[PDB]
RNA sequence: CUUUAAUGUUUGAUGUUCUAACGUUGACCCGUAAUCCGGGUUGCGGACAGUGUCUGGUGGGUAGUUUGACUGGGGCGGUC
RNA sequence: AAUUCCUUGUCGGGUAAGUUCCGACCUGCACGAAUGGCGUAAUGAUGGCCAGGCUGUCUCCACCCGAGACUCAGUGAAAU
RNA sequence: GCUCGCCGGAAGACCAAGGGUUCCUGUCCAACGUUAAUCGGGGCAGGGUGAGUCGACCCCUAAGGCGAGGCCGAAAGGCGUAGUCGAUGGGAAACAGGUUAAUAUUCCUGUACUUGGUGUUACUGCGAAGGGGGGACGGAGAAGGCUAUGUUGGCCGGGCGACGGUUGUCCCGGUUUAAGCGUGUAGGCUGGUUUUCCAGGCAAAUCCGGAAAAUCAAGGCUGAGGCGUGAUGACGAGGCACUACGGUGCUGAAGCAACAAAUGCCCUGCUUCCAGGAAAAGCCUCUAAGCAUCAGGUAACAUCAAAUCGUACCCCAAACCGACACAGGUGGUCAGGUAGAGAAUACCAAGGCGCUUGAGAGAACUCGGGUGAAGGAACUAGGCAAAAUGGUGCCGUAACUUCGGGAGAAGGCACGCUGAUAUGUAGGUGAGGUCCCUCGCGGAUGGAGCUGAAAUCAGUCGAAGAUACCAGCUGGCUGCAACUGUUUAUUAAAAACACAGCACUGUGCAAACACGAAAGUGGACGUAUACGGUGUGACGCCUGCCCGGUGCCGGAAGGUUAAU
RNA sequence: AGGACCGAACCGACUAAUGUUGAAAAAUUAGCGGAUGACUUGUGGCUGGGGGUGAAAGGCCAAUCAAACCGGGAGAUAGCU
RNA sequence: CGCGGGGUGGAGCAGCCUGGUAGCUCGUCGGGCUCAUAACCCGAAGAUCGUCGGUUCAAAUCCGGCCCCCGCAACCA
RNA sequence: GCUUGAGUCUCGUAGAGGGGGGUAGAAUUCCAGGUGUAGCGGUGAAAUGCGUAGAGAUCUGGAGGAAUACCGGUGGCGAAGGCGGCCCCCUGGACGAAGACUGACGCUCAGGUGCGAAAGCGUGGGGAGCAAACAGGAUUAGAUACCCUGGUAGUCCACGCC
């Protein structure tokens, strides 16, 4: 049947990329978690 | 008029379609045309303050003219188009000047017809002119709360109020609501009752015909549970809790009015 | 002191009137190639309205909780 | 009776025989009028019952065609 | 390589999405591949994606997002104006042919087209964040005109044939060609032209609207397709030739007609109904600010430019999403032949496949199917499951009814092939010829050719002619819900939910009510024939009694009564 | 004309059988219901946790829902194994 | 079976929980009224409290038991 | 063919004839307000009811609906049903006078068609007064009635039935 994940690489960028990070202080906030956790693959990108 | 549908399908027996030959069917002038997108009752934070209404067939909205600002300038009426955002039949006025506008169309209202607004005009109906200047007991429509601000009162198809007494710069009004109401004398307001009177005897018919009308299914409170609505629950329609709106609000008796500084203009309350 | 008689005077509650506070999801102008906002003029209200603090009422709309034990399984009954 | 406990109520109809079905009786444990009452054509992958046609559903299984099961060679699990 | 079998509205052929080198060539077989494996979507090297016209970028907005100021909020931040983003929509332009182991509307050949820039020449008032026009829009239906496409004939080349006949009414194949440019057709819309005036188009306007006359009646716009040109070119069945014998080189026949025919095109049409059907730019036009010798615009001519990114490959699947080379899921486009109402079904073409373990044996038992004496629900919780019915025309058709139904009720009959009627009809199409013309893509008359039902009659074959696949079981009494619909994704599809309808009640507009501690939005750019809530649930006949209890509404006299 | 009729695509899921360490963490085969509408579907938006959305089943909210997941309080607490 | 409630002239009800004189309406009998009956008017009789015991000076009133009547409960697998 | 039947034409006359649209005045009720104080209303008698929360009585203003006083007359008109304020609009029939004209064109009428009080019904309005149903109070042996205090459909309007 139809499974739960049906990509469309538009709607990951807008969602969970780079700049929408960067709107608000959540977002900014989750990427120096994860710089402090010294991870390679900050956020998805093309 | 109204024209019972013969009963040739289920869901078409019961429809009874209110036919108005006198009415232009073909497209309406573009000038006066701007965009109503739907708001599927739902405000800035998305949720959807009101229940029901979404969806539905797609309409534009028609800029009806209501101030009447023009004054002294004869209009002679062109054609009655079909206005979907409202109940009321609008008629494509047309100034001497060559500008056009849409208003609200009165009873007596017919194709070419001569109508004027401001203070001289006269007791013709179609003519909006301030209430101090109009005879007591008179049928009039599209009143004014305030001057310049439009029109309010009396905007629905065969509705009209009627003017009851004057006094000062007040003058009262028998809303259509059997409520006494004072007003300033110098709001406008057009003579005679709107016209369309039969749109009450539409019966719809079919449970679809609500659905292109915008209106979605109105679930009742008892079929919810007892965390969705003040009702529900039960195991066979017990019910048995006094009658409230789904946010605890008493309905059925309750008084909701409370605007203190509206007040002194009311006079007799509705019954 | 009985009763309150008139006047004066302090305060209290009504009623009518006024406008300068305040409101204006009224009109019109400018900022301004702008249905926001502010400013200005004017009409409409007008000491109400509305907001703060205190206060009585209402309030399963929402929250936290309680709702015993014995018992020839428990519940009901009975009993402590 | 989607409601009736005693109940397979009583009578009729249906069947050789009918705790179910249809029509009535009213003694309504504990129907009932917009938490609607009573009828209702049409509609229903809805509930109950009867009949015709039809048949391996059955009396009562029999044979046949393919896929596995079995044997060889290769690969090679699991729960416990 | 030969034969066989399967799909063919797909199990073929292109794309998007998504993957990200899986594509191709060599090489290798450890691992991976449910076996082996010389093979591979595996390992290892090398190669491979060519654009002014396709797409993206770019211009323009929709829903929606962010939002200078601003308003509001303990802070964070919320809302939102100007703006600025945001395609799933709108916006200039290209085709055919050849070619590579792998790319091509991108390379090459041939022939085109667009928008800018710069210049030259000739003219000329040009110019907005402003005005107007245009762009710019629903559904349903009806045909008519065409084309794709196919069939047959003719034409051209080949064949005369493994076992009877087969040089002929015979067999097999091929018979293709665009975009652009010219022609403006069927067909649709529209009365045009000139003058005169203005309470309008936040200012003006020679445009737009409106009002008067005068004047001719056509003029104008849109428009599929056809016919020319493009094209004395290409393409081309086959022959001529070798060949690392994989293929390349060389040559080259005919290349028409009739008919049928779309769901494609005219048709962003027409008719009709109501539920009443995006925005903005590019485009055209009008002036203002302005500048007028300028500048700037218009036409012609030449000339330069058209950047940058994607382009391989899969794409209903072994490459995407399902842990798998997983009987699943996933949008758009093309869609041939015979029979058929048909995109169903059957058999085929192009084209692609035989599903990564096989080989034997022919027990029980299970799965998937076929058949069955006689009886026919006796089985069983229950006719569950099977079986049966099944088409097309004609006949005929009940209770009941809201007069539409019920109804495809029920129940019947006919049905193939051949001949004649008619050496194929009625019908459709429409040639030649001839007639007429405001003369062409014209109009009449004309009937050649082709295509072609259905019926009646006669005859004929089988046990059986809707012979295959395909393709309703029917009737009666009754409960419940009116109906179509919706519902527990993953054990419940219903009598539950909705529903049109009814009633009560709220709300007079800065409405009630909701989301938000506020601003503010929704309600609604609506106004009591409206909008919210609650209950019942079409239609018909109806809706009785109780205000004690509880709740709401109304009234304030009196008692009680908080802070103060 | 029609929330009309029959019926493919398309959507749905009524009955039966198989499957139940499956081919598959709800499918296959045979039949079945709707199929111009309260239809279906693509792209892209918006609504969020005591919240959303709901033709209402306490259904759905990334295989999880009478209160999601993730980290933190946190080595919660456990007269109980 | 568990609990609760009741039994009173001829009928229906009080009175019992507050052990110290048993009432109300109807019915019955009697006299009037009327031609007569009904209605109506005036009078009178009528129980000794389901029942066997206990308790008390005294029990229809309190207590227990027994016989009927009445209502609720009689459940979860 | 004729004109005495029947019919048309001319001037008129009377009439709650019909339909439509306006408008007035008296009164009832309702509302707001003033004065004023203990009863009012009702009945065979009472009671319910209303009323010290200020009734009724009284006066001023306002809002509404319906019906239309005396005129009104075994008067008039209309086929019948029926039709009563005043006013306009549209219109029917009758009658009289004098002639003129046509020339039996007439009478009745199954079936048919139309009109048809009140009540009733359907949709949508409106709602004073009155009032089935209903409620309470009395009367009575009982009183599902008569009487009293209330009161819904209805009565009124438009359009359809019957």
């Amino acid at each position: 049947m139809k499974r739960t994940f049906q990509p469309s690489v538009l709607k990951r960028n807008r969602s969970h990329g780079f700049r929408a990070r960067m709107a608000t202080k959540n977002g900014r906030q989750v990427l120096a978690r994860r710089r402090a956790k010294g991870r390679a693959r900050l956020t998805v990108s093309k | 008029a109204v024209v019972k549908c013969k009963p040739t399908s289920p869901g078409r027996r019961h429809v009874v379609k209110v036919v108005n030959p006198e009415l232009h069917k073909g497209k309406p002038f573009a000038p006066l045309l701007e965009k109503n997108s739907k708001s599927g009752g739902r405000n800035n934070n998305g949720r959807i303050t009101t229940r029901h209404i979404g969806g539905g067939h797609k309409q534009a909205y028609r800029i009806v003219d209501f101030k009447r600002n023009k004054d002294g300038i004869p209009a002679v009426v062109e054609r009655l188009e079909y206005d979907p955002n409202r109940s009321a039949n609008i008629a494509l006025v047309l100034y001497k000047d060559g500008e056009r506008r849409y208003i609200l169309a009165p009873k007596g209202l017919k194709a070419g017809d001569q109508i004027q607004s401001g203070v001289d005009a006269a007791i013709k109906p179609g003519n909006t002119l301030p209430m101090r200047n109009i005879p007591v007991g008179s049928t009039v429509h599209n009143v004014e709360m305030k001057p310049g601000k439009g029109g309010q009162l009396a905007r629905s198809a065969g509705t009209y109020v009627q003017i009851v007494a004057r006094d000062g710069a007040y003058v009262t009004l028998r809303l259509r609501s059997g409520e006494m109401r004072k007003v300033e004398a110098d709001c406008r307001a057009t003579l005679g009752e709107v016209g369309n009177a039969e749109h009450m005897l539409r019966v719809l018919g079919k449970a679809g015909a609500a659905r292109w009308r915008g209106v979605r299914p109105t679930v009742r409170g008892t079929a919810m549970n007892p965390v969705d609505h003040p009702h529900g629950g039960g195991e066979g329609r017990n019910f048995g809790k006094h009658p409230v709106t789904p946010w605890g609000v008493q309905t059925k008796g309750k008084k909701t009015r409370s605007n203190k500084r509206t007040d002194k203009f009311i006079v007799r309350r509705r019954s």
